[PDB]
């Protein structure tokens, strides 16, 4: 295949979470949620994430309850069996922008924006691919590229023509912690947030892995001592042969 | 493959002057690189023995040859498990690498193959 | 072809005296540094060709094949690709 | 060494009781130690470090 | 403004200058070829994606670490 | 080479203090440490693993 | 008489794990058998636990796996343990089979454990293939489609057999629910065959790296091989830990995190890595039925090693030419693996065919020739 | 116009071809066709091109 058919391979960026002992930066996760909510959520769902999931990761219980309570969700029917709505609770999932695929495609010139809950695991490259893609729209497509109608040139996307236009521009978001919201900063934060959404066990997993590595290494060392100890009579055995 | 086969083919080669001139030097290097002598084995110690014919040949070894074979197998096993090689008198010298077993297995197989032939005789 | 303890199927053994010492009496790591350096070097040196020759050959074959494949799918390799298909 | 052997090692019942009691201690202390070390190498990054702003 | 803009410009003019010039020359050729008539009825229409990839790969190698250091 | 009463040389391996309680105690310390980490590792493994059967996060919600 | 010998139940365990007489010189490659037993135990424990949380219906399958990852306590670990141990199972089985081929474990009197072993390997492949479908991501669906359509090559009835396997006209809910039931069953069948190959082996005992009888010098399985097995168990657990906790998706395909979509076809449909050599062999033959036969033959041809090896000596420790040929055979098998996942493009098409010829010619030509010549060199060289 | 019907997971292209479209198709000499077939072999009704809409 042509390199264009593959897509350009994203750089390896130094994420805070790269590193056997490193967690996510939770301040970046919180800022990334705000980019999701103000930019991506217009077209993209995050259906695998419930409000309770944010609690103690990016937000306090009260902040997350407030986000849930602002929305309306379908309740059980009333006593005459007529439909009713209720305010959201922490158990509810974050609601998506479109009712079905057909509506989603109609709003995006035929393209279907994927759900972003697993996107960091569902693409080669992970956070680096998301960062590279969002920051990698050239002002002008390389001379000679013919884009299909409704397509935008992005070299990281296989084939080059993506149905999603550039969306991150300096100052589309105003971060609540005073961080300058440059294109690069917003892409970094939202890529971190999406990585967390794909693998929310990440921080716990790597700490448990450190404990396992330590115990297993010690047990490996002791098992070598014990094997050598038990085998030494066989290893040390000597013979004197006197032919009968 | 039967020991009979191996021995007969070898004898065809040793007969042909040309063939022996090219095969005998190769065979000698092969044996040197094989390295079984560095564990104190003789070539015949390596022959597969878990067959009726070989079990019969080993039972026909003279007692002294049999006791010496047992010692070489035990000694080589101890070198193997220790990851050491033989040194000194434990290394098999080329003059000690005698075919002590070949005559016994050739007699066992001779009878076995004659029995197969004679089981298929047709009175003419 | 295998018996059990007491009748394992060994030819009769005679004339071998075997000796050994208790695991508590021995140093389990006696001669470890010599083994780790010199014994491993000897064992590795004697087997190196059997690994190096096939690995180096098949790595070279792969390298040539992958570089040609890459070149055929560039602009420069247009014509050679057209013939290859 | 004789005393220690005689009390904790000679009887297998005592040896196993000592091993299990040690495993209990190890488990509790190792947990606390790793928790602190993990918090130091990932300082300022975890929710517990930013929670005070909210 | 976006730190990447400056870093990318600097890397193109500096360590990635050979690739920058290759891409530039490619663009010139392709644009001129598009200008010429009976281009639409040509068998092979050249693009500059290859050269672009070589340049971007180079810029990214010289910038990735620098950029994340200032975010 | 011939006499079986002349024990082969074991001096490269023999410990001088082989009959002491200190000598045995060291080897049992290694065995004991191994048993201790295996007990703590088994306990951790079993606890974390079996917890899958306790109410999941969506059920608790 | 000791109870472990007197009581018939205890005595069976005793015969296999305690008094079992072993050669005193088994090297570390004799440790893969106990690693494979460990993988089987991990896959049973993790697999039965996943079955308590997984839903086999196509509308819920992929989401039940996400529920395992997200909501079930330690579900991420049980899922990653199960998925990674499937790869480790194949690394250990290839090592164990490679040990067996290098040391002549297939020769008399061990033809029966080897032949049952070849069936174990076929059952492992089927088990792993069905388990991969259960996720119901894109690779799950499209891999099932392409692999199950190979059965269409069977003449006359092939198409009918495929529809029967699927339970419909394409891979869908009926297929997923049946693969769940069979994926749960097949590991139990595999454990029985694993036990059968050990009982068959017990008549000769283990072979050993020198290839000679060990009836002269036996060691009890316990404590010697018990404690030597612990070393490789802890080495395995360290490798397990590095993948499961630090890189849980390194051996996987990102497309399996996209839900199955019968409309969109993935860019490349490849099997899991451990099936790749067999896929390269299939591509090498242009005919559909030809390719399927070659691919099956590549596994069944292991059954003729007892015949085509003409050596009077068991194993390769003392055979320099056989060791070189074995080295080339193994590296060729790894190259076939790599070629199984490249695109069908020049020059890999021809390379795959040459590697396929080399694979088969090892069994049919080279090993019979080399083993014949080495017999003569041992005889003449030691005269 | 051309429709896309799912049938056994595979997409089905259904095109309602005009008179002049049918004509256009019946022109190409069968000789010069990787897969040599005329429209009459393909359709049972000239106004209904029904195909399995996956690229070969
Ligand atoms: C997977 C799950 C993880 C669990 C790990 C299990 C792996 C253990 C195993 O079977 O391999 C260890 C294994 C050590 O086993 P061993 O019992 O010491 O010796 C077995 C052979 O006889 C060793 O053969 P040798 O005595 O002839 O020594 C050769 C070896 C040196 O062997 C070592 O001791 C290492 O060195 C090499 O062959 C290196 C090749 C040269 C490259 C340049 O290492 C090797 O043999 C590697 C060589 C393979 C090629
Ligand atoms: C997997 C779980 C492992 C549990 C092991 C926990 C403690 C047991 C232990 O360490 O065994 C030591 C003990 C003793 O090891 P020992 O058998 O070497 O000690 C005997 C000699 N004395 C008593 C003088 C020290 O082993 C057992 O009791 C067997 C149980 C192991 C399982
Ligand atoms: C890669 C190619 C490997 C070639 C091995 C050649 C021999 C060698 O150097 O190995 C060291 C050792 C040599 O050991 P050895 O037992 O022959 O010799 C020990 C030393 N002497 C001779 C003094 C007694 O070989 C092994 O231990 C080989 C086991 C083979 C396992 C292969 C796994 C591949 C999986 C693919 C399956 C299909
Ligand atoms: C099934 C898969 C088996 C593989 C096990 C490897 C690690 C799994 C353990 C889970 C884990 O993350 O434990 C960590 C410690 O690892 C460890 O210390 C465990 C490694 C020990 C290796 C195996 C030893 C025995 C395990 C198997 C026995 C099971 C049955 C026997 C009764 C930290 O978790 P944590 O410390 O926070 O846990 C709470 C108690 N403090
Ligand atoms: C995994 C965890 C490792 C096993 C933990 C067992 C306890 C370890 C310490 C106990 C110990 O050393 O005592 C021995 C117990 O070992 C035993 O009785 C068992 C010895 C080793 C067990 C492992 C066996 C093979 C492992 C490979 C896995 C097999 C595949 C199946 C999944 C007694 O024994 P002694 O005779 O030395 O006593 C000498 C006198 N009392
Ligand atoms: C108003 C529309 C729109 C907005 C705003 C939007 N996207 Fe998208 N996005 C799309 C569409 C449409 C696609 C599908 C593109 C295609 O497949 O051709 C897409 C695709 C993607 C993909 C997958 C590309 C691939 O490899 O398949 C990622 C990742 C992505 N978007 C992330 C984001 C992030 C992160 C944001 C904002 C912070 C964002 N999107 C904002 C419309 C949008
Ligand atoms: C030899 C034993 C086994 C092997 C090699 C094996 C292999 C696999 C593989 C490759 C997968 C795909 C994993 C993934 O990528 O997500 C899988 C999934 C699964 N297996 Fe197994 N398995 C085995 C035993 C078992 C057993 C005994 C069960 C008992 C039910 C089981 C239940 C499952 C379940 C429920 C899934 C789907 C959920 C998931 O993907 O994790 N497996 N298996
Ligand atoms: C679930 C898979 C398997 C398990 C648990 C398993 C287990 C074992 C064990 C424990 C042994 C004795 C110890 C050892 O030599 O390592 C052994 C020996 C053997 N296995 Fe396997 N095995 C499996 C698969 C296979 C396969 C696929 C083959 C062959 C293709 C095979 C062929 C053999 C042979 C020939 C021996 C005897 C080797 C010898 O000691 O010389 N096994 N197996
Ligand atoms: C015969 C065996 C006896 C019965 C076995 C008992 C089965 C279940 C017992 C406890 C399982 C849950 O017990 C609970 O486990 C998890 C670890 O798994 C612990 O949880 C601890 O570690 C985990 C990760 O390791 C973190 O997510 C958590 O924040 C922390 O508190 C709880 O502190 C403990 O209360
Ligand atoms: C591997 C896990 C441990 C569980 C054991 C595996 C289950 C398989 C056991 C059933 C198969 C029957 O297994 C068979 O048992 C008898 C006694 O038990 C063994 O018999 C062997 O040991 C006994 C004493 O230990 C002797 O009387 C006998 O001469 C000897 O051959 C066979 O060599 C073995 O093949």
């Amino acid at each position: 295949m042509t390199a264009a058919e593959h897509g350009l391979h994203p750089a390896e960026y130094p994420w805070p979470q790269n590193g056997m002992l490193s967690t996510f930066d939770h301040a970046s996760l919180r800022r990334g949620y705000q980019v999701y909510k103000e930019v991506c959520a217009a077209c993209h769902s995050l259906d695998r994430i419930a409000w309770r999931n944010l609690v103690g990761v990016t937000h306090t219980t009260d902040e997350a309850k407030a986000f849930a309570e602002e929305l309306e969700y379908d309740d059980e029917p009333d006593d005459e069996g007529n439909p009713r709505k209720r305010p959201g609770k922490l158990a509810d999932y974050i609601p998506g922008p479109y009712p079905n695929e057909q509506a989603a495609r109609a709003a995006n010139q035929g393209a279907l924006p994927p759900d972003l809950s697993l996107i960091a695991k569902a693409r080669h490259g992970g956070a680096d691919y998301i960062f590279a893609l969002l920051t990698g729209y050239p002002d002008e497509p390389p001379a000679g590229v013919v884009l299909a109608p409704g397509m935008n040139y992005n070299p990281y996307f296989p084939g080059g023509g993506i149905g999603m236009a550039r969306t991150l521009f300096d100052g589309v978001v105003e971060y609540e912690d005073g961080t300058p919201a440059t294109t690069s900063q917003m892409a970094k934060d939202v890529a971190a947030f999406l990585t967390w959404a794909a693998e929310p066990e990440h921080d716990e997993r790597k700490k448990l892995g450190l404990k396992a590595i330590i115990v297993i290494s010690a047990m490996l060392g002791l098992s070598v001592y014990i094997k050598k100890f038990k085998w030494s009579p066989i290893k040390n055995r000597k013979f004197i042969y006197n032919p009968p | 493959a039967s020991i009979t086969s191996v021995v007969k083919t070898s004898e065809l080669i040793l007969k042909s002057p040309l063939l022996s001139k090219i095969v005998v030097p190769l065979a000698k290097t092969y044996v040197k690189f094989s390295g079984y002598r560095q564990l104190g084995f003789k070539m015949n110690d390596l022959i597969i023995e878990e067959t009726p014919n070989m079990q019969l040949a080993l039972r026909r070894l003279p007692p002294t040859e049999s006791y010496d074979r047992v010692y070489r197998l035990i000694r080589a096993t101890q070198f193997s498990l220790s990851h050491k090689l033989a040194t000194g008198n434990d290394i098999t010298k080329p003059e000690e690498d005698d075919h002590y077993l070949i005559p016994y297995i050739l007699d066992v197989e001779a009878e076995a193959f004659e029995k197969d032939a004679l089981d298929n005789l047709e009175v003419v | 072809y295998m018996g059990w303890w007491g009748h394992m199927g060994s030819p009769p053994q005679k004339g071998i005296a075997g000796y050994t010492i208790s695991p508590f009496a021995a140093r389990p790591f006696a001669g470890v540094v010599h083994a780790a350096i010199f014994n491993t070097f000897r064992r590795t040196k004697n087997q190196a060709l059997f690994v190096i020759l096939p690995v180096s050959f098949f790595y070279y074959v792969w390298t040539q094949a992958s570089e040609k494949n890459e070149w055929l799918y560039t602009k420069a390799g247009r014509h050679e690709l057209a013939k290859a298909l | 060494a004789t005393t220690f052997y005689n009390v904790f090692v000679k009887r297998n019942s005592a040896f196993v009781a000592t091993i299990l009691a040690s495993a209990f201690v190890f488990d509790m202390t190792f947990e606390t130690a790793i928790d602190n070390f993990w918090d130091r190498i990932n300082a300022g990054k975890q929710w517990k470090d930013i929670r005070h702003k909210y | 403004p976006d730190p990447a803009i400056a870093l990318h410009e600097a890397a193109a003019e500096g360590p990635c200058h050979d690739f920058k010039h290759h891409f530039d020359e490619c663009v010139e050729r392709v644009t001129k070829a598009q200008e010429a008539e009976d281009y639409d009825h040509a068998e092979y229409k050249e693009d500059c994606v290859e050269e672009f990839f070589h340049l971007q790969h180079c810029i990214n190698d010289n910038t990735a670490d620098k950029l994340f250091r200032v975010l | 080479g011939k006499s079986t009463y002349k024990i082969p040389d074991f001096t490269p391996y023999l410990k001088k203090d082989r009959n002491t309680d200190a000598n045995r105690l060291f080897s049992y310390f290694m065995i004991g440490s191994f048993g201790m980490l295996s007990a703590a590792g088994a306990k951790a493994t079993v606890q974390d693993f079996l917890s899958n059967m306790s109410a999941s996060a969506d059920v608790l919600a | 008489m000791a109870l472990r010998k007197k009581n018939s139940l205890l005595n069976m365990a005793n015969s296999y794990v305690l008094d079992s007489p072993q050669p005193s010189n088994l090297n570390y490659f004799w440790n893969f058998g106990s690693l494979l037993a460990l993988c089987l135990v991990i896959q049973l424990a993790t697999g039965i636990t996943l079955a308590m949380h997984y839903t086999s219906h196509a509308s819920l399958a992929f989401d039940s796996v996400e529920h395992i990852m997200r909501d079930v306590n330690f579900g991420w670990f049980i899922r990653y343990a199960h998925a990674n141990t499937a790869s480790f199972f194949f690394i250990c089985i290839y090592a164990h089979m490679g040990r067996n081929i290098y040391y002549g474990s297939y020769k008399t009197p061990r033809v029966l454990p080897w032949s049952i072993g070849v069936i174990i390997f076929l059952l492992l492949i089927i088990t792993a293939f069905m388990g991969y479908v259960l996720v119901f991501g894109q690779m799950s669906l499209w891999g099932a489609t392409v692999i199950c359509n190979l059965v269409s090559a069977i003449p006359w009835l092939g198409e009918d057999i495929v529809h029967f396997l699927w339970g419909g006209f394409s891979v869908g809910n009926p297929t997923l629910q049946r693969f769940f039931a069979l994926h749960y069953l097949m590991p139990f069948v595999l454990a029985v065959f694993a036990l059968l190959h050990l009982i068959a082996l017990h008549t000769a005992g283990s072979s050993n790296p020198l290839g000679i009888t060990s009836n002269v010098d036996k060691l009890s399985m316990h404590p010697y091989y018990s404690f030597k097995d612990l070393i490789t168990v802890f080495a395995f657990l360290l490798m397990f830990t590095l993948f499961v906790f630090f890189s849980p998706d390194k051996l996987g395909h990102p497309d399996n995190y996209i839900p199955a979509n019968p409309m969109v076809t993935p860019a490349s449909i490849v099997p899991e890595w451990y099936l790749l050599p067999f896929y390269a062999i299939l591509r090498a033959i242009p005919d559909k039925l030809g390719g399927v036969i070659a691919m099956v033959a590549a596994i069944l041809i292991l059954l003729i090693l007892p015949i085509v090896d003409r050596s009077i000596i068991r194993g390769n420790a003392f055979k320099p030419i056989s060791k070189l040929l074995f080295g080339f055979f193994i590296c060729n098998f790894l190259l076939l693996g790599v070629l199984g996942q490249v695109h069908i493009e020049p020059p890999f098409i021809v390379l795959g065919q040459i590697c396929t010829i080399f694979y088969f010619s090892y069994f049919l030509i080279l090993l019979p020739m080399v083993s014949t010549i080495e017999n003569i060199f041992f005889y003449i060289g030691s005269l | 116009k051309n429709v896309i019907i799912k049938w056994r997971g595979k997409p089905i292209f259904i095109r309602h071809r005009t008179s002049e479209e049918i004509e256009e198709a019946n022109e190409v000499n069968v000789a010069t066709l990787r897969d040599p077939q005329t429209d009459d072999e393909r359709v049972q009704k000239p106004e209904w091109l029904v195909m399995i809409g996956v690229c070969t």
